[PDB]
RNA sequence: CGCCUCCUAAAAGGUAACGGAGGCGCCCAAAGGUCCCCUCAGGCGGGACGGAAAUCCGCCGGAGAGCGCAAGGGUAGAAGG
RNA sequence: GGCGACACACGUGCUACAAUGCCCACUACAAAGCGAUGCCACCCGGCAACGGGGAGCUAAUCGCAAAAAGGUGGGCCCAGUUCGGAUUGGGGUCUGCAACCCGACCCCAUGAAGCCGGAAUCGCUAGUAAUCGCGGAUCAGCCAUGCCGCGGUGAAUACG
RNA sequence: GGCGCGUUAACAAAGCGGUUAUGUAGCGGAUUGCAAAUCCGUCUAGUCCGGUUCGACUCCGGAACGCGCCUCCA
């Protein structure tokens, strides 16, 4: 595992504050993060073309991760798609490829997103997991107007070990998670 | 998104092209190349991060662009909504706001004509 | 063109001086 | 009788062309009074002609003391004025008829 | 806008109506005519009766809506809409 | 990992246009953008733009109260 | 008018009426063999476009899903993916 | 308060859709009128609208006054744009007792429809049509792009 | 009662498992002294109930109404 600037703030600065605010008699107790799972939910590529293959690219540039297809479980007529067909690209981050994506998404992507007043507190699993959206691909920095083509945006699942929103909204702002109110 | 959120069209002038950006008018467009010493009848691509990142600090602070711009107008036509004044009244139903007349045109205000049976 | 407040000709149409067309 | 909803039968009388004109003027100005009364119009029979009017036109008013009010326009309304069909600029007299008709059950028959 | 380099304009038999009763412990409501009137924050709180032409209309007032006049919250113009 | 099919990520120097520099891990070795963190308005505390308000409607005009008593 | 499923059929099998209800006259080159892996429907919360329902995350959920087509039996300790 | 409304429909015009054009700087050439709670020179504050001063003129004398297309130079490069100027937000000026309904003008931002118009249809035979700007009446101000005028530049075609 | 056919918009009437039918009318415009004719445009849908299907005006079953045929020898 290599040194990676969120990661150790997790391990220094985020640890001991949750102890403290929250009191674990456990050093397993204490809420992690599980993974992050982003999901392109672009379903535009239905039939229109293979748009996900340019979207695999960006996706995995963004990453470093080459993402997986997902397909429609049925068939959906006003979705004008069948059962089979590929409408979106999954990707699941662990480890550090997980911490350097939060790193990045928080220092200079969330940033750079338009508009930008705060993620939404409510958003919270109710059992201490949050997603949240975005609208471009571009906020993300490996992702130039030049290599654009396509307004595709997604949504992201961070999942943590902590038991309640309680526990897991500490551990998340801890890290940089601007929450709005 | 080169400045203010928005990349700006390459191969034009810098005056011309900060009008290209919600919030500069060719007041505005003017104002910073001089105060910014940035030659204004040049590409932007022929153009130094220097003077691109002085241009872009200069427009982001002093003015209220994208974004907040339309934030803001977007909430004062609100407040003359909520409180019931008679161009609040007027910007719900989409009619003029500003006295015009209304027995023919103002079709920009009312979209294309909802021709009529009888 | 006439309409464009804006601009010298503007400003002529219209009979106004301002930034655009001074005295 | 008073209080049950009404059938108004307008017909062009004497005057041809005119009359039908102004059997729509009468019919417009049934079908107004009838909003300033909070009654409801509907159209069950109108027969236009090409120059506006209708030969006899037949609406119902409905709502409670239709036949109350509507009753006392049951018959022949003469008009005297400049016809928009005269061309030498004469006065002509032309007539439309007004028929008020309480409106009926559609009572089903069964054998006793 | 009437150039600001004058007063702002109150009719000054209203203005009194709203100050008077400041002093006797209001509110009241003030029937008035002057629908050309800025409202200024000695008027928020109260209830005026606006007329439009036919009708007074109670208006009362809040802070923000000072700026505006008194005719602009008493329209005179019935619509509903077309059909 | 799958070999052959990922974007093999290197040490990364991120940029923002107010001279913050970041040390992170990317699919480029340098990157340049222009806001970040340790410079975004709503992150910078509250670091209120021009909008240092007070609204500043309209009660507060005050632009008068030569109107008699 | 032949064939299949259920009931009638009286707890083995069988059992009739111009009795009550449905279906078949195909199909699949994988929808076949084997080895390996995997587990549904649905409910709640959460998430840009994105909705009742497209895809993603969490929790609950023994089978009410699925098994090409009727019905029944069978079935996730797989016959389902 | 309304005559200024607005699901709609028609007439008369304005402004356009652009390169024989737009924009900016600079330099030209008219006529007819108006002008004493009036024209306003000139100067200062003002990006400006205007505000402060302040000559001259009862006016072939003083002023409105810039005429404008044009001429020269420079810029925009075919892009719903350095076309177009609608809509709206905000900040001001002026008149007038009073600009909400409902005025006009300036400034900042906003930059809409519109790529030359279906069936159809109007004007004009020469200094005319086209285009260009200027003045006046009414008038506190102005919703005038209207009307009555004024000159600048200046064609095509008429077999019949 | 049996058997066959049908129900679509203002009317008449078609195709179709995914889709401005069409004619006439009606509606806006043109033209005309005006109306008609004509010209430029434009437009409202699938009888009810229940199934199949990703999806039904369209397929299956029933109802309701309408049409057509038959009801003979005892
Ligand atoms: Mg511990
Ligand atoms: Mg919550
Ligand atoms: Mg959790
Ligand atoms: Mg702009
Ligand atoms: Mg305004
Ligand atoms: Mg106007
Ligand atoms: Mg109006
Ligand atoms: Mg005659
Ligand atoms: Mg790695
Ligand atoms: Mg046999
Ligand atoms: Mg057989
Ligand atoms: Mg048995
Ligand atoms: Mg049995
Ligand atoms: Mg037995
Ligand atoms: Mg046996
Ligand atoms: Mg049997
Ligand atoms: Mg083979
Ligand atoms: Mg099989
Ligand atoms: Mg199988
Ligand atoms: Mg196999
Ligand atoms: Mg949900
Ligand atoms: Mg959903
Ligand atoms: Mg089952
Ligand atoms: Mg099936
Ligand atoms: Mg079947
Ligand atoms: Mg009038
Ligand atoms: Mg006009
Ligand atoms: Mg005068
Ligand atoms: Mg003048
Ligand atoms: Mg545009
Ligand atoms: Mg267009
Ligand atoms: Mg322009
Ligand atoms: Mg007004
Ligand atoms: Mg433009
Ligand atoms: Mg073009
Ligand atoms: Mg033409
Ligand atoms: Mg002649
Ligand atoms: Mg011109
Ligand atoms: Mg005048
Ligand atoms: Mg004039
Ligand atoms: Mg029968
Ligand atoms: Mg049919
Ligand atoms: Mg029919
Ligand atoms: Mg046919
Ligand atoms: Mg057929
Ligand atoms: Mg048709
Ligand atoms: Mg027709
Ligand atoms: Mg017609
Ligand atoms: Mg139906
Ligand atoms: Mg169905
Ligand atoms: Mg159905
Ligand atoms: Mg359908
Ligand atoms: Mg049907
Ligand atoms: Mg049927
Ligand atoms: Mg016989
Ligand atoms: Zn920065």
């Amino acid at each position: 595992p290599l040194d990676v600037a969120l990661k150790r703030k997790y391990y220094e600065e985020v640890r001991p504050e949750l102890i403290r605010r929250f009191g674990y008699q456990n050093v397993w107790e204490v809420p992690r993060l599980e993974k992050v799972v982003i999901n392109q939910g672009l379903g535009e590529a239905k039939e229109d073309a293979r748009i996900l293959e340019k979207a695999a690219q960006e996706l995995a540039l963004i990453t470093g991760q080459k993402p997986a297809v997902t397909r429609a479980k049925k068939s959906i007529s006003n979705f004008k798609l069948r059962k089979g067909m590929p409408i979106g690209l999954r990707v699941t981050l662990r480890r550090d490829r997980m911490w350097i994506f939060l790193e990045k998404l928080l220092n200079v992507a969330l940033p750079r997103i338009r508009d930008f007043r705060g993620l939404n507190p409510n958003s919270f699993d109710g059992r201490g997991n949050y997603n949240l959206g975005l609208r471009e691909q571009l906020i993300f920095p490996e992702i130039t107007y030049d290599m654009v083509d396509a307004l595709r945006g997604m949504d992201i699942a961070v999942v943590t070990t902590a038991e309640t929103d309680e526990e897991a909204r500490a551990l998340l702002e801890l890290l940089g998670f601007p929450f709005r109110k | 998104a080169r400045i203010a959120g928005v990349e700006i069209p390459r191969n034009k002038r810098v005056d011309v092209a900060l009008t290209y950006i919600y919030g500069i008018g060719k007041a505005r467009a003017k104002e910073a190349l001089e105060k910014t010493g940035i030659n204004p009848a040049t590409r932007v691509k022929d153009l130094t991060e220097a003077e691109v990142v002085r241009l872009r600090e200069y427009v982001e602070n002093t003015w209220k662009l994208e974004g907040e711009l339309r934030a803001e107008v977007a909430a004062n036509i609100k407040r003359l909504m909520d409180i019931g004044c008679y161009r609040g009244l007027r910007h719900r139903r989409g009619l003029p706001v500003r006295g015009q007349r209304t027995r023919t045109n103002a079709r920009t205000r009312k979209g294309p004509r909802k021709t009529v049976a009888g | 063109g006439k309409g464009d407040r804006r601009t010298r000709r503007g400003k002529i149409w219209r009979g106004t001086y301002g930034k655009y067309r001074p005295r | 009788m008073d209080e049950r909803d009404a059938i108004v039968e307008i017909r062009a009388g004497t005057g041809g062309e005119e009359a039908a004109l102004f059997a729509r003027d009468l019919f417009n100005m049934y079908l107004r009074f009838a909003e300033e009364m909070g009654f409801e119009t509907e159209v069950l029979d109108s027969h236009p002609t090409d120059l506006g009017g209708f030969s006899k036109v037949v609406f119902e008013v409905r709502g409670p003391g239709a036949y109350g009010t509507f009753k006392y326009e049951s018959g022949v309304h003469r008009v005297q004025r400049v016809p928009v069909t005269e061309t030498q600029g004469r006065i002509h007299t032309s007539t439309a008829t007004v028929a008020v008709l309480p409106k009926a059950e559609e009572e089903d028959f069964a054998l006793n | 806008p009437r150039s600001l380099k004058k007063g702002v304009f109150v009719d000054d038999h209203l203005l009194e109506k709203v100050l008077e009763l400041n002093a006797k412990g209001e509110k009241r409501l003030i029937k008035t005519w002057s629908r050309r009137s800025t409202i200024v924050p000695e008027m928020v709180g109260h209830t005026i009766a606006v007329y439009n032409g036919k009708q007074h209309v109670p208006v009362y007032i809040t802070e923000n809506m000072v700026g505006h006049k008194l005719g602009e919250f008493a329209p005179t113009r019935t619509y509903r809409g077309h059909g | 990992m799958k070999e052959g099919i990922h974007p093999k990520l290197v040490p990364a120097r991120i940029i923002c246009g107010c001279g913050n520099v970041i040390e992170t891990y990317s699919t480029k070795p340098e990157i340049y953008v222009e806001v970040c963190s340790k410079c975004h308005p709503f992150y910078t505390g509250q670091q209120r733009f021009v909008d240092t308000e007070g609204r500043v409607e309209r009660f507060q005009r005050r632009y008068g109260d030569s109107y008699r008593k």
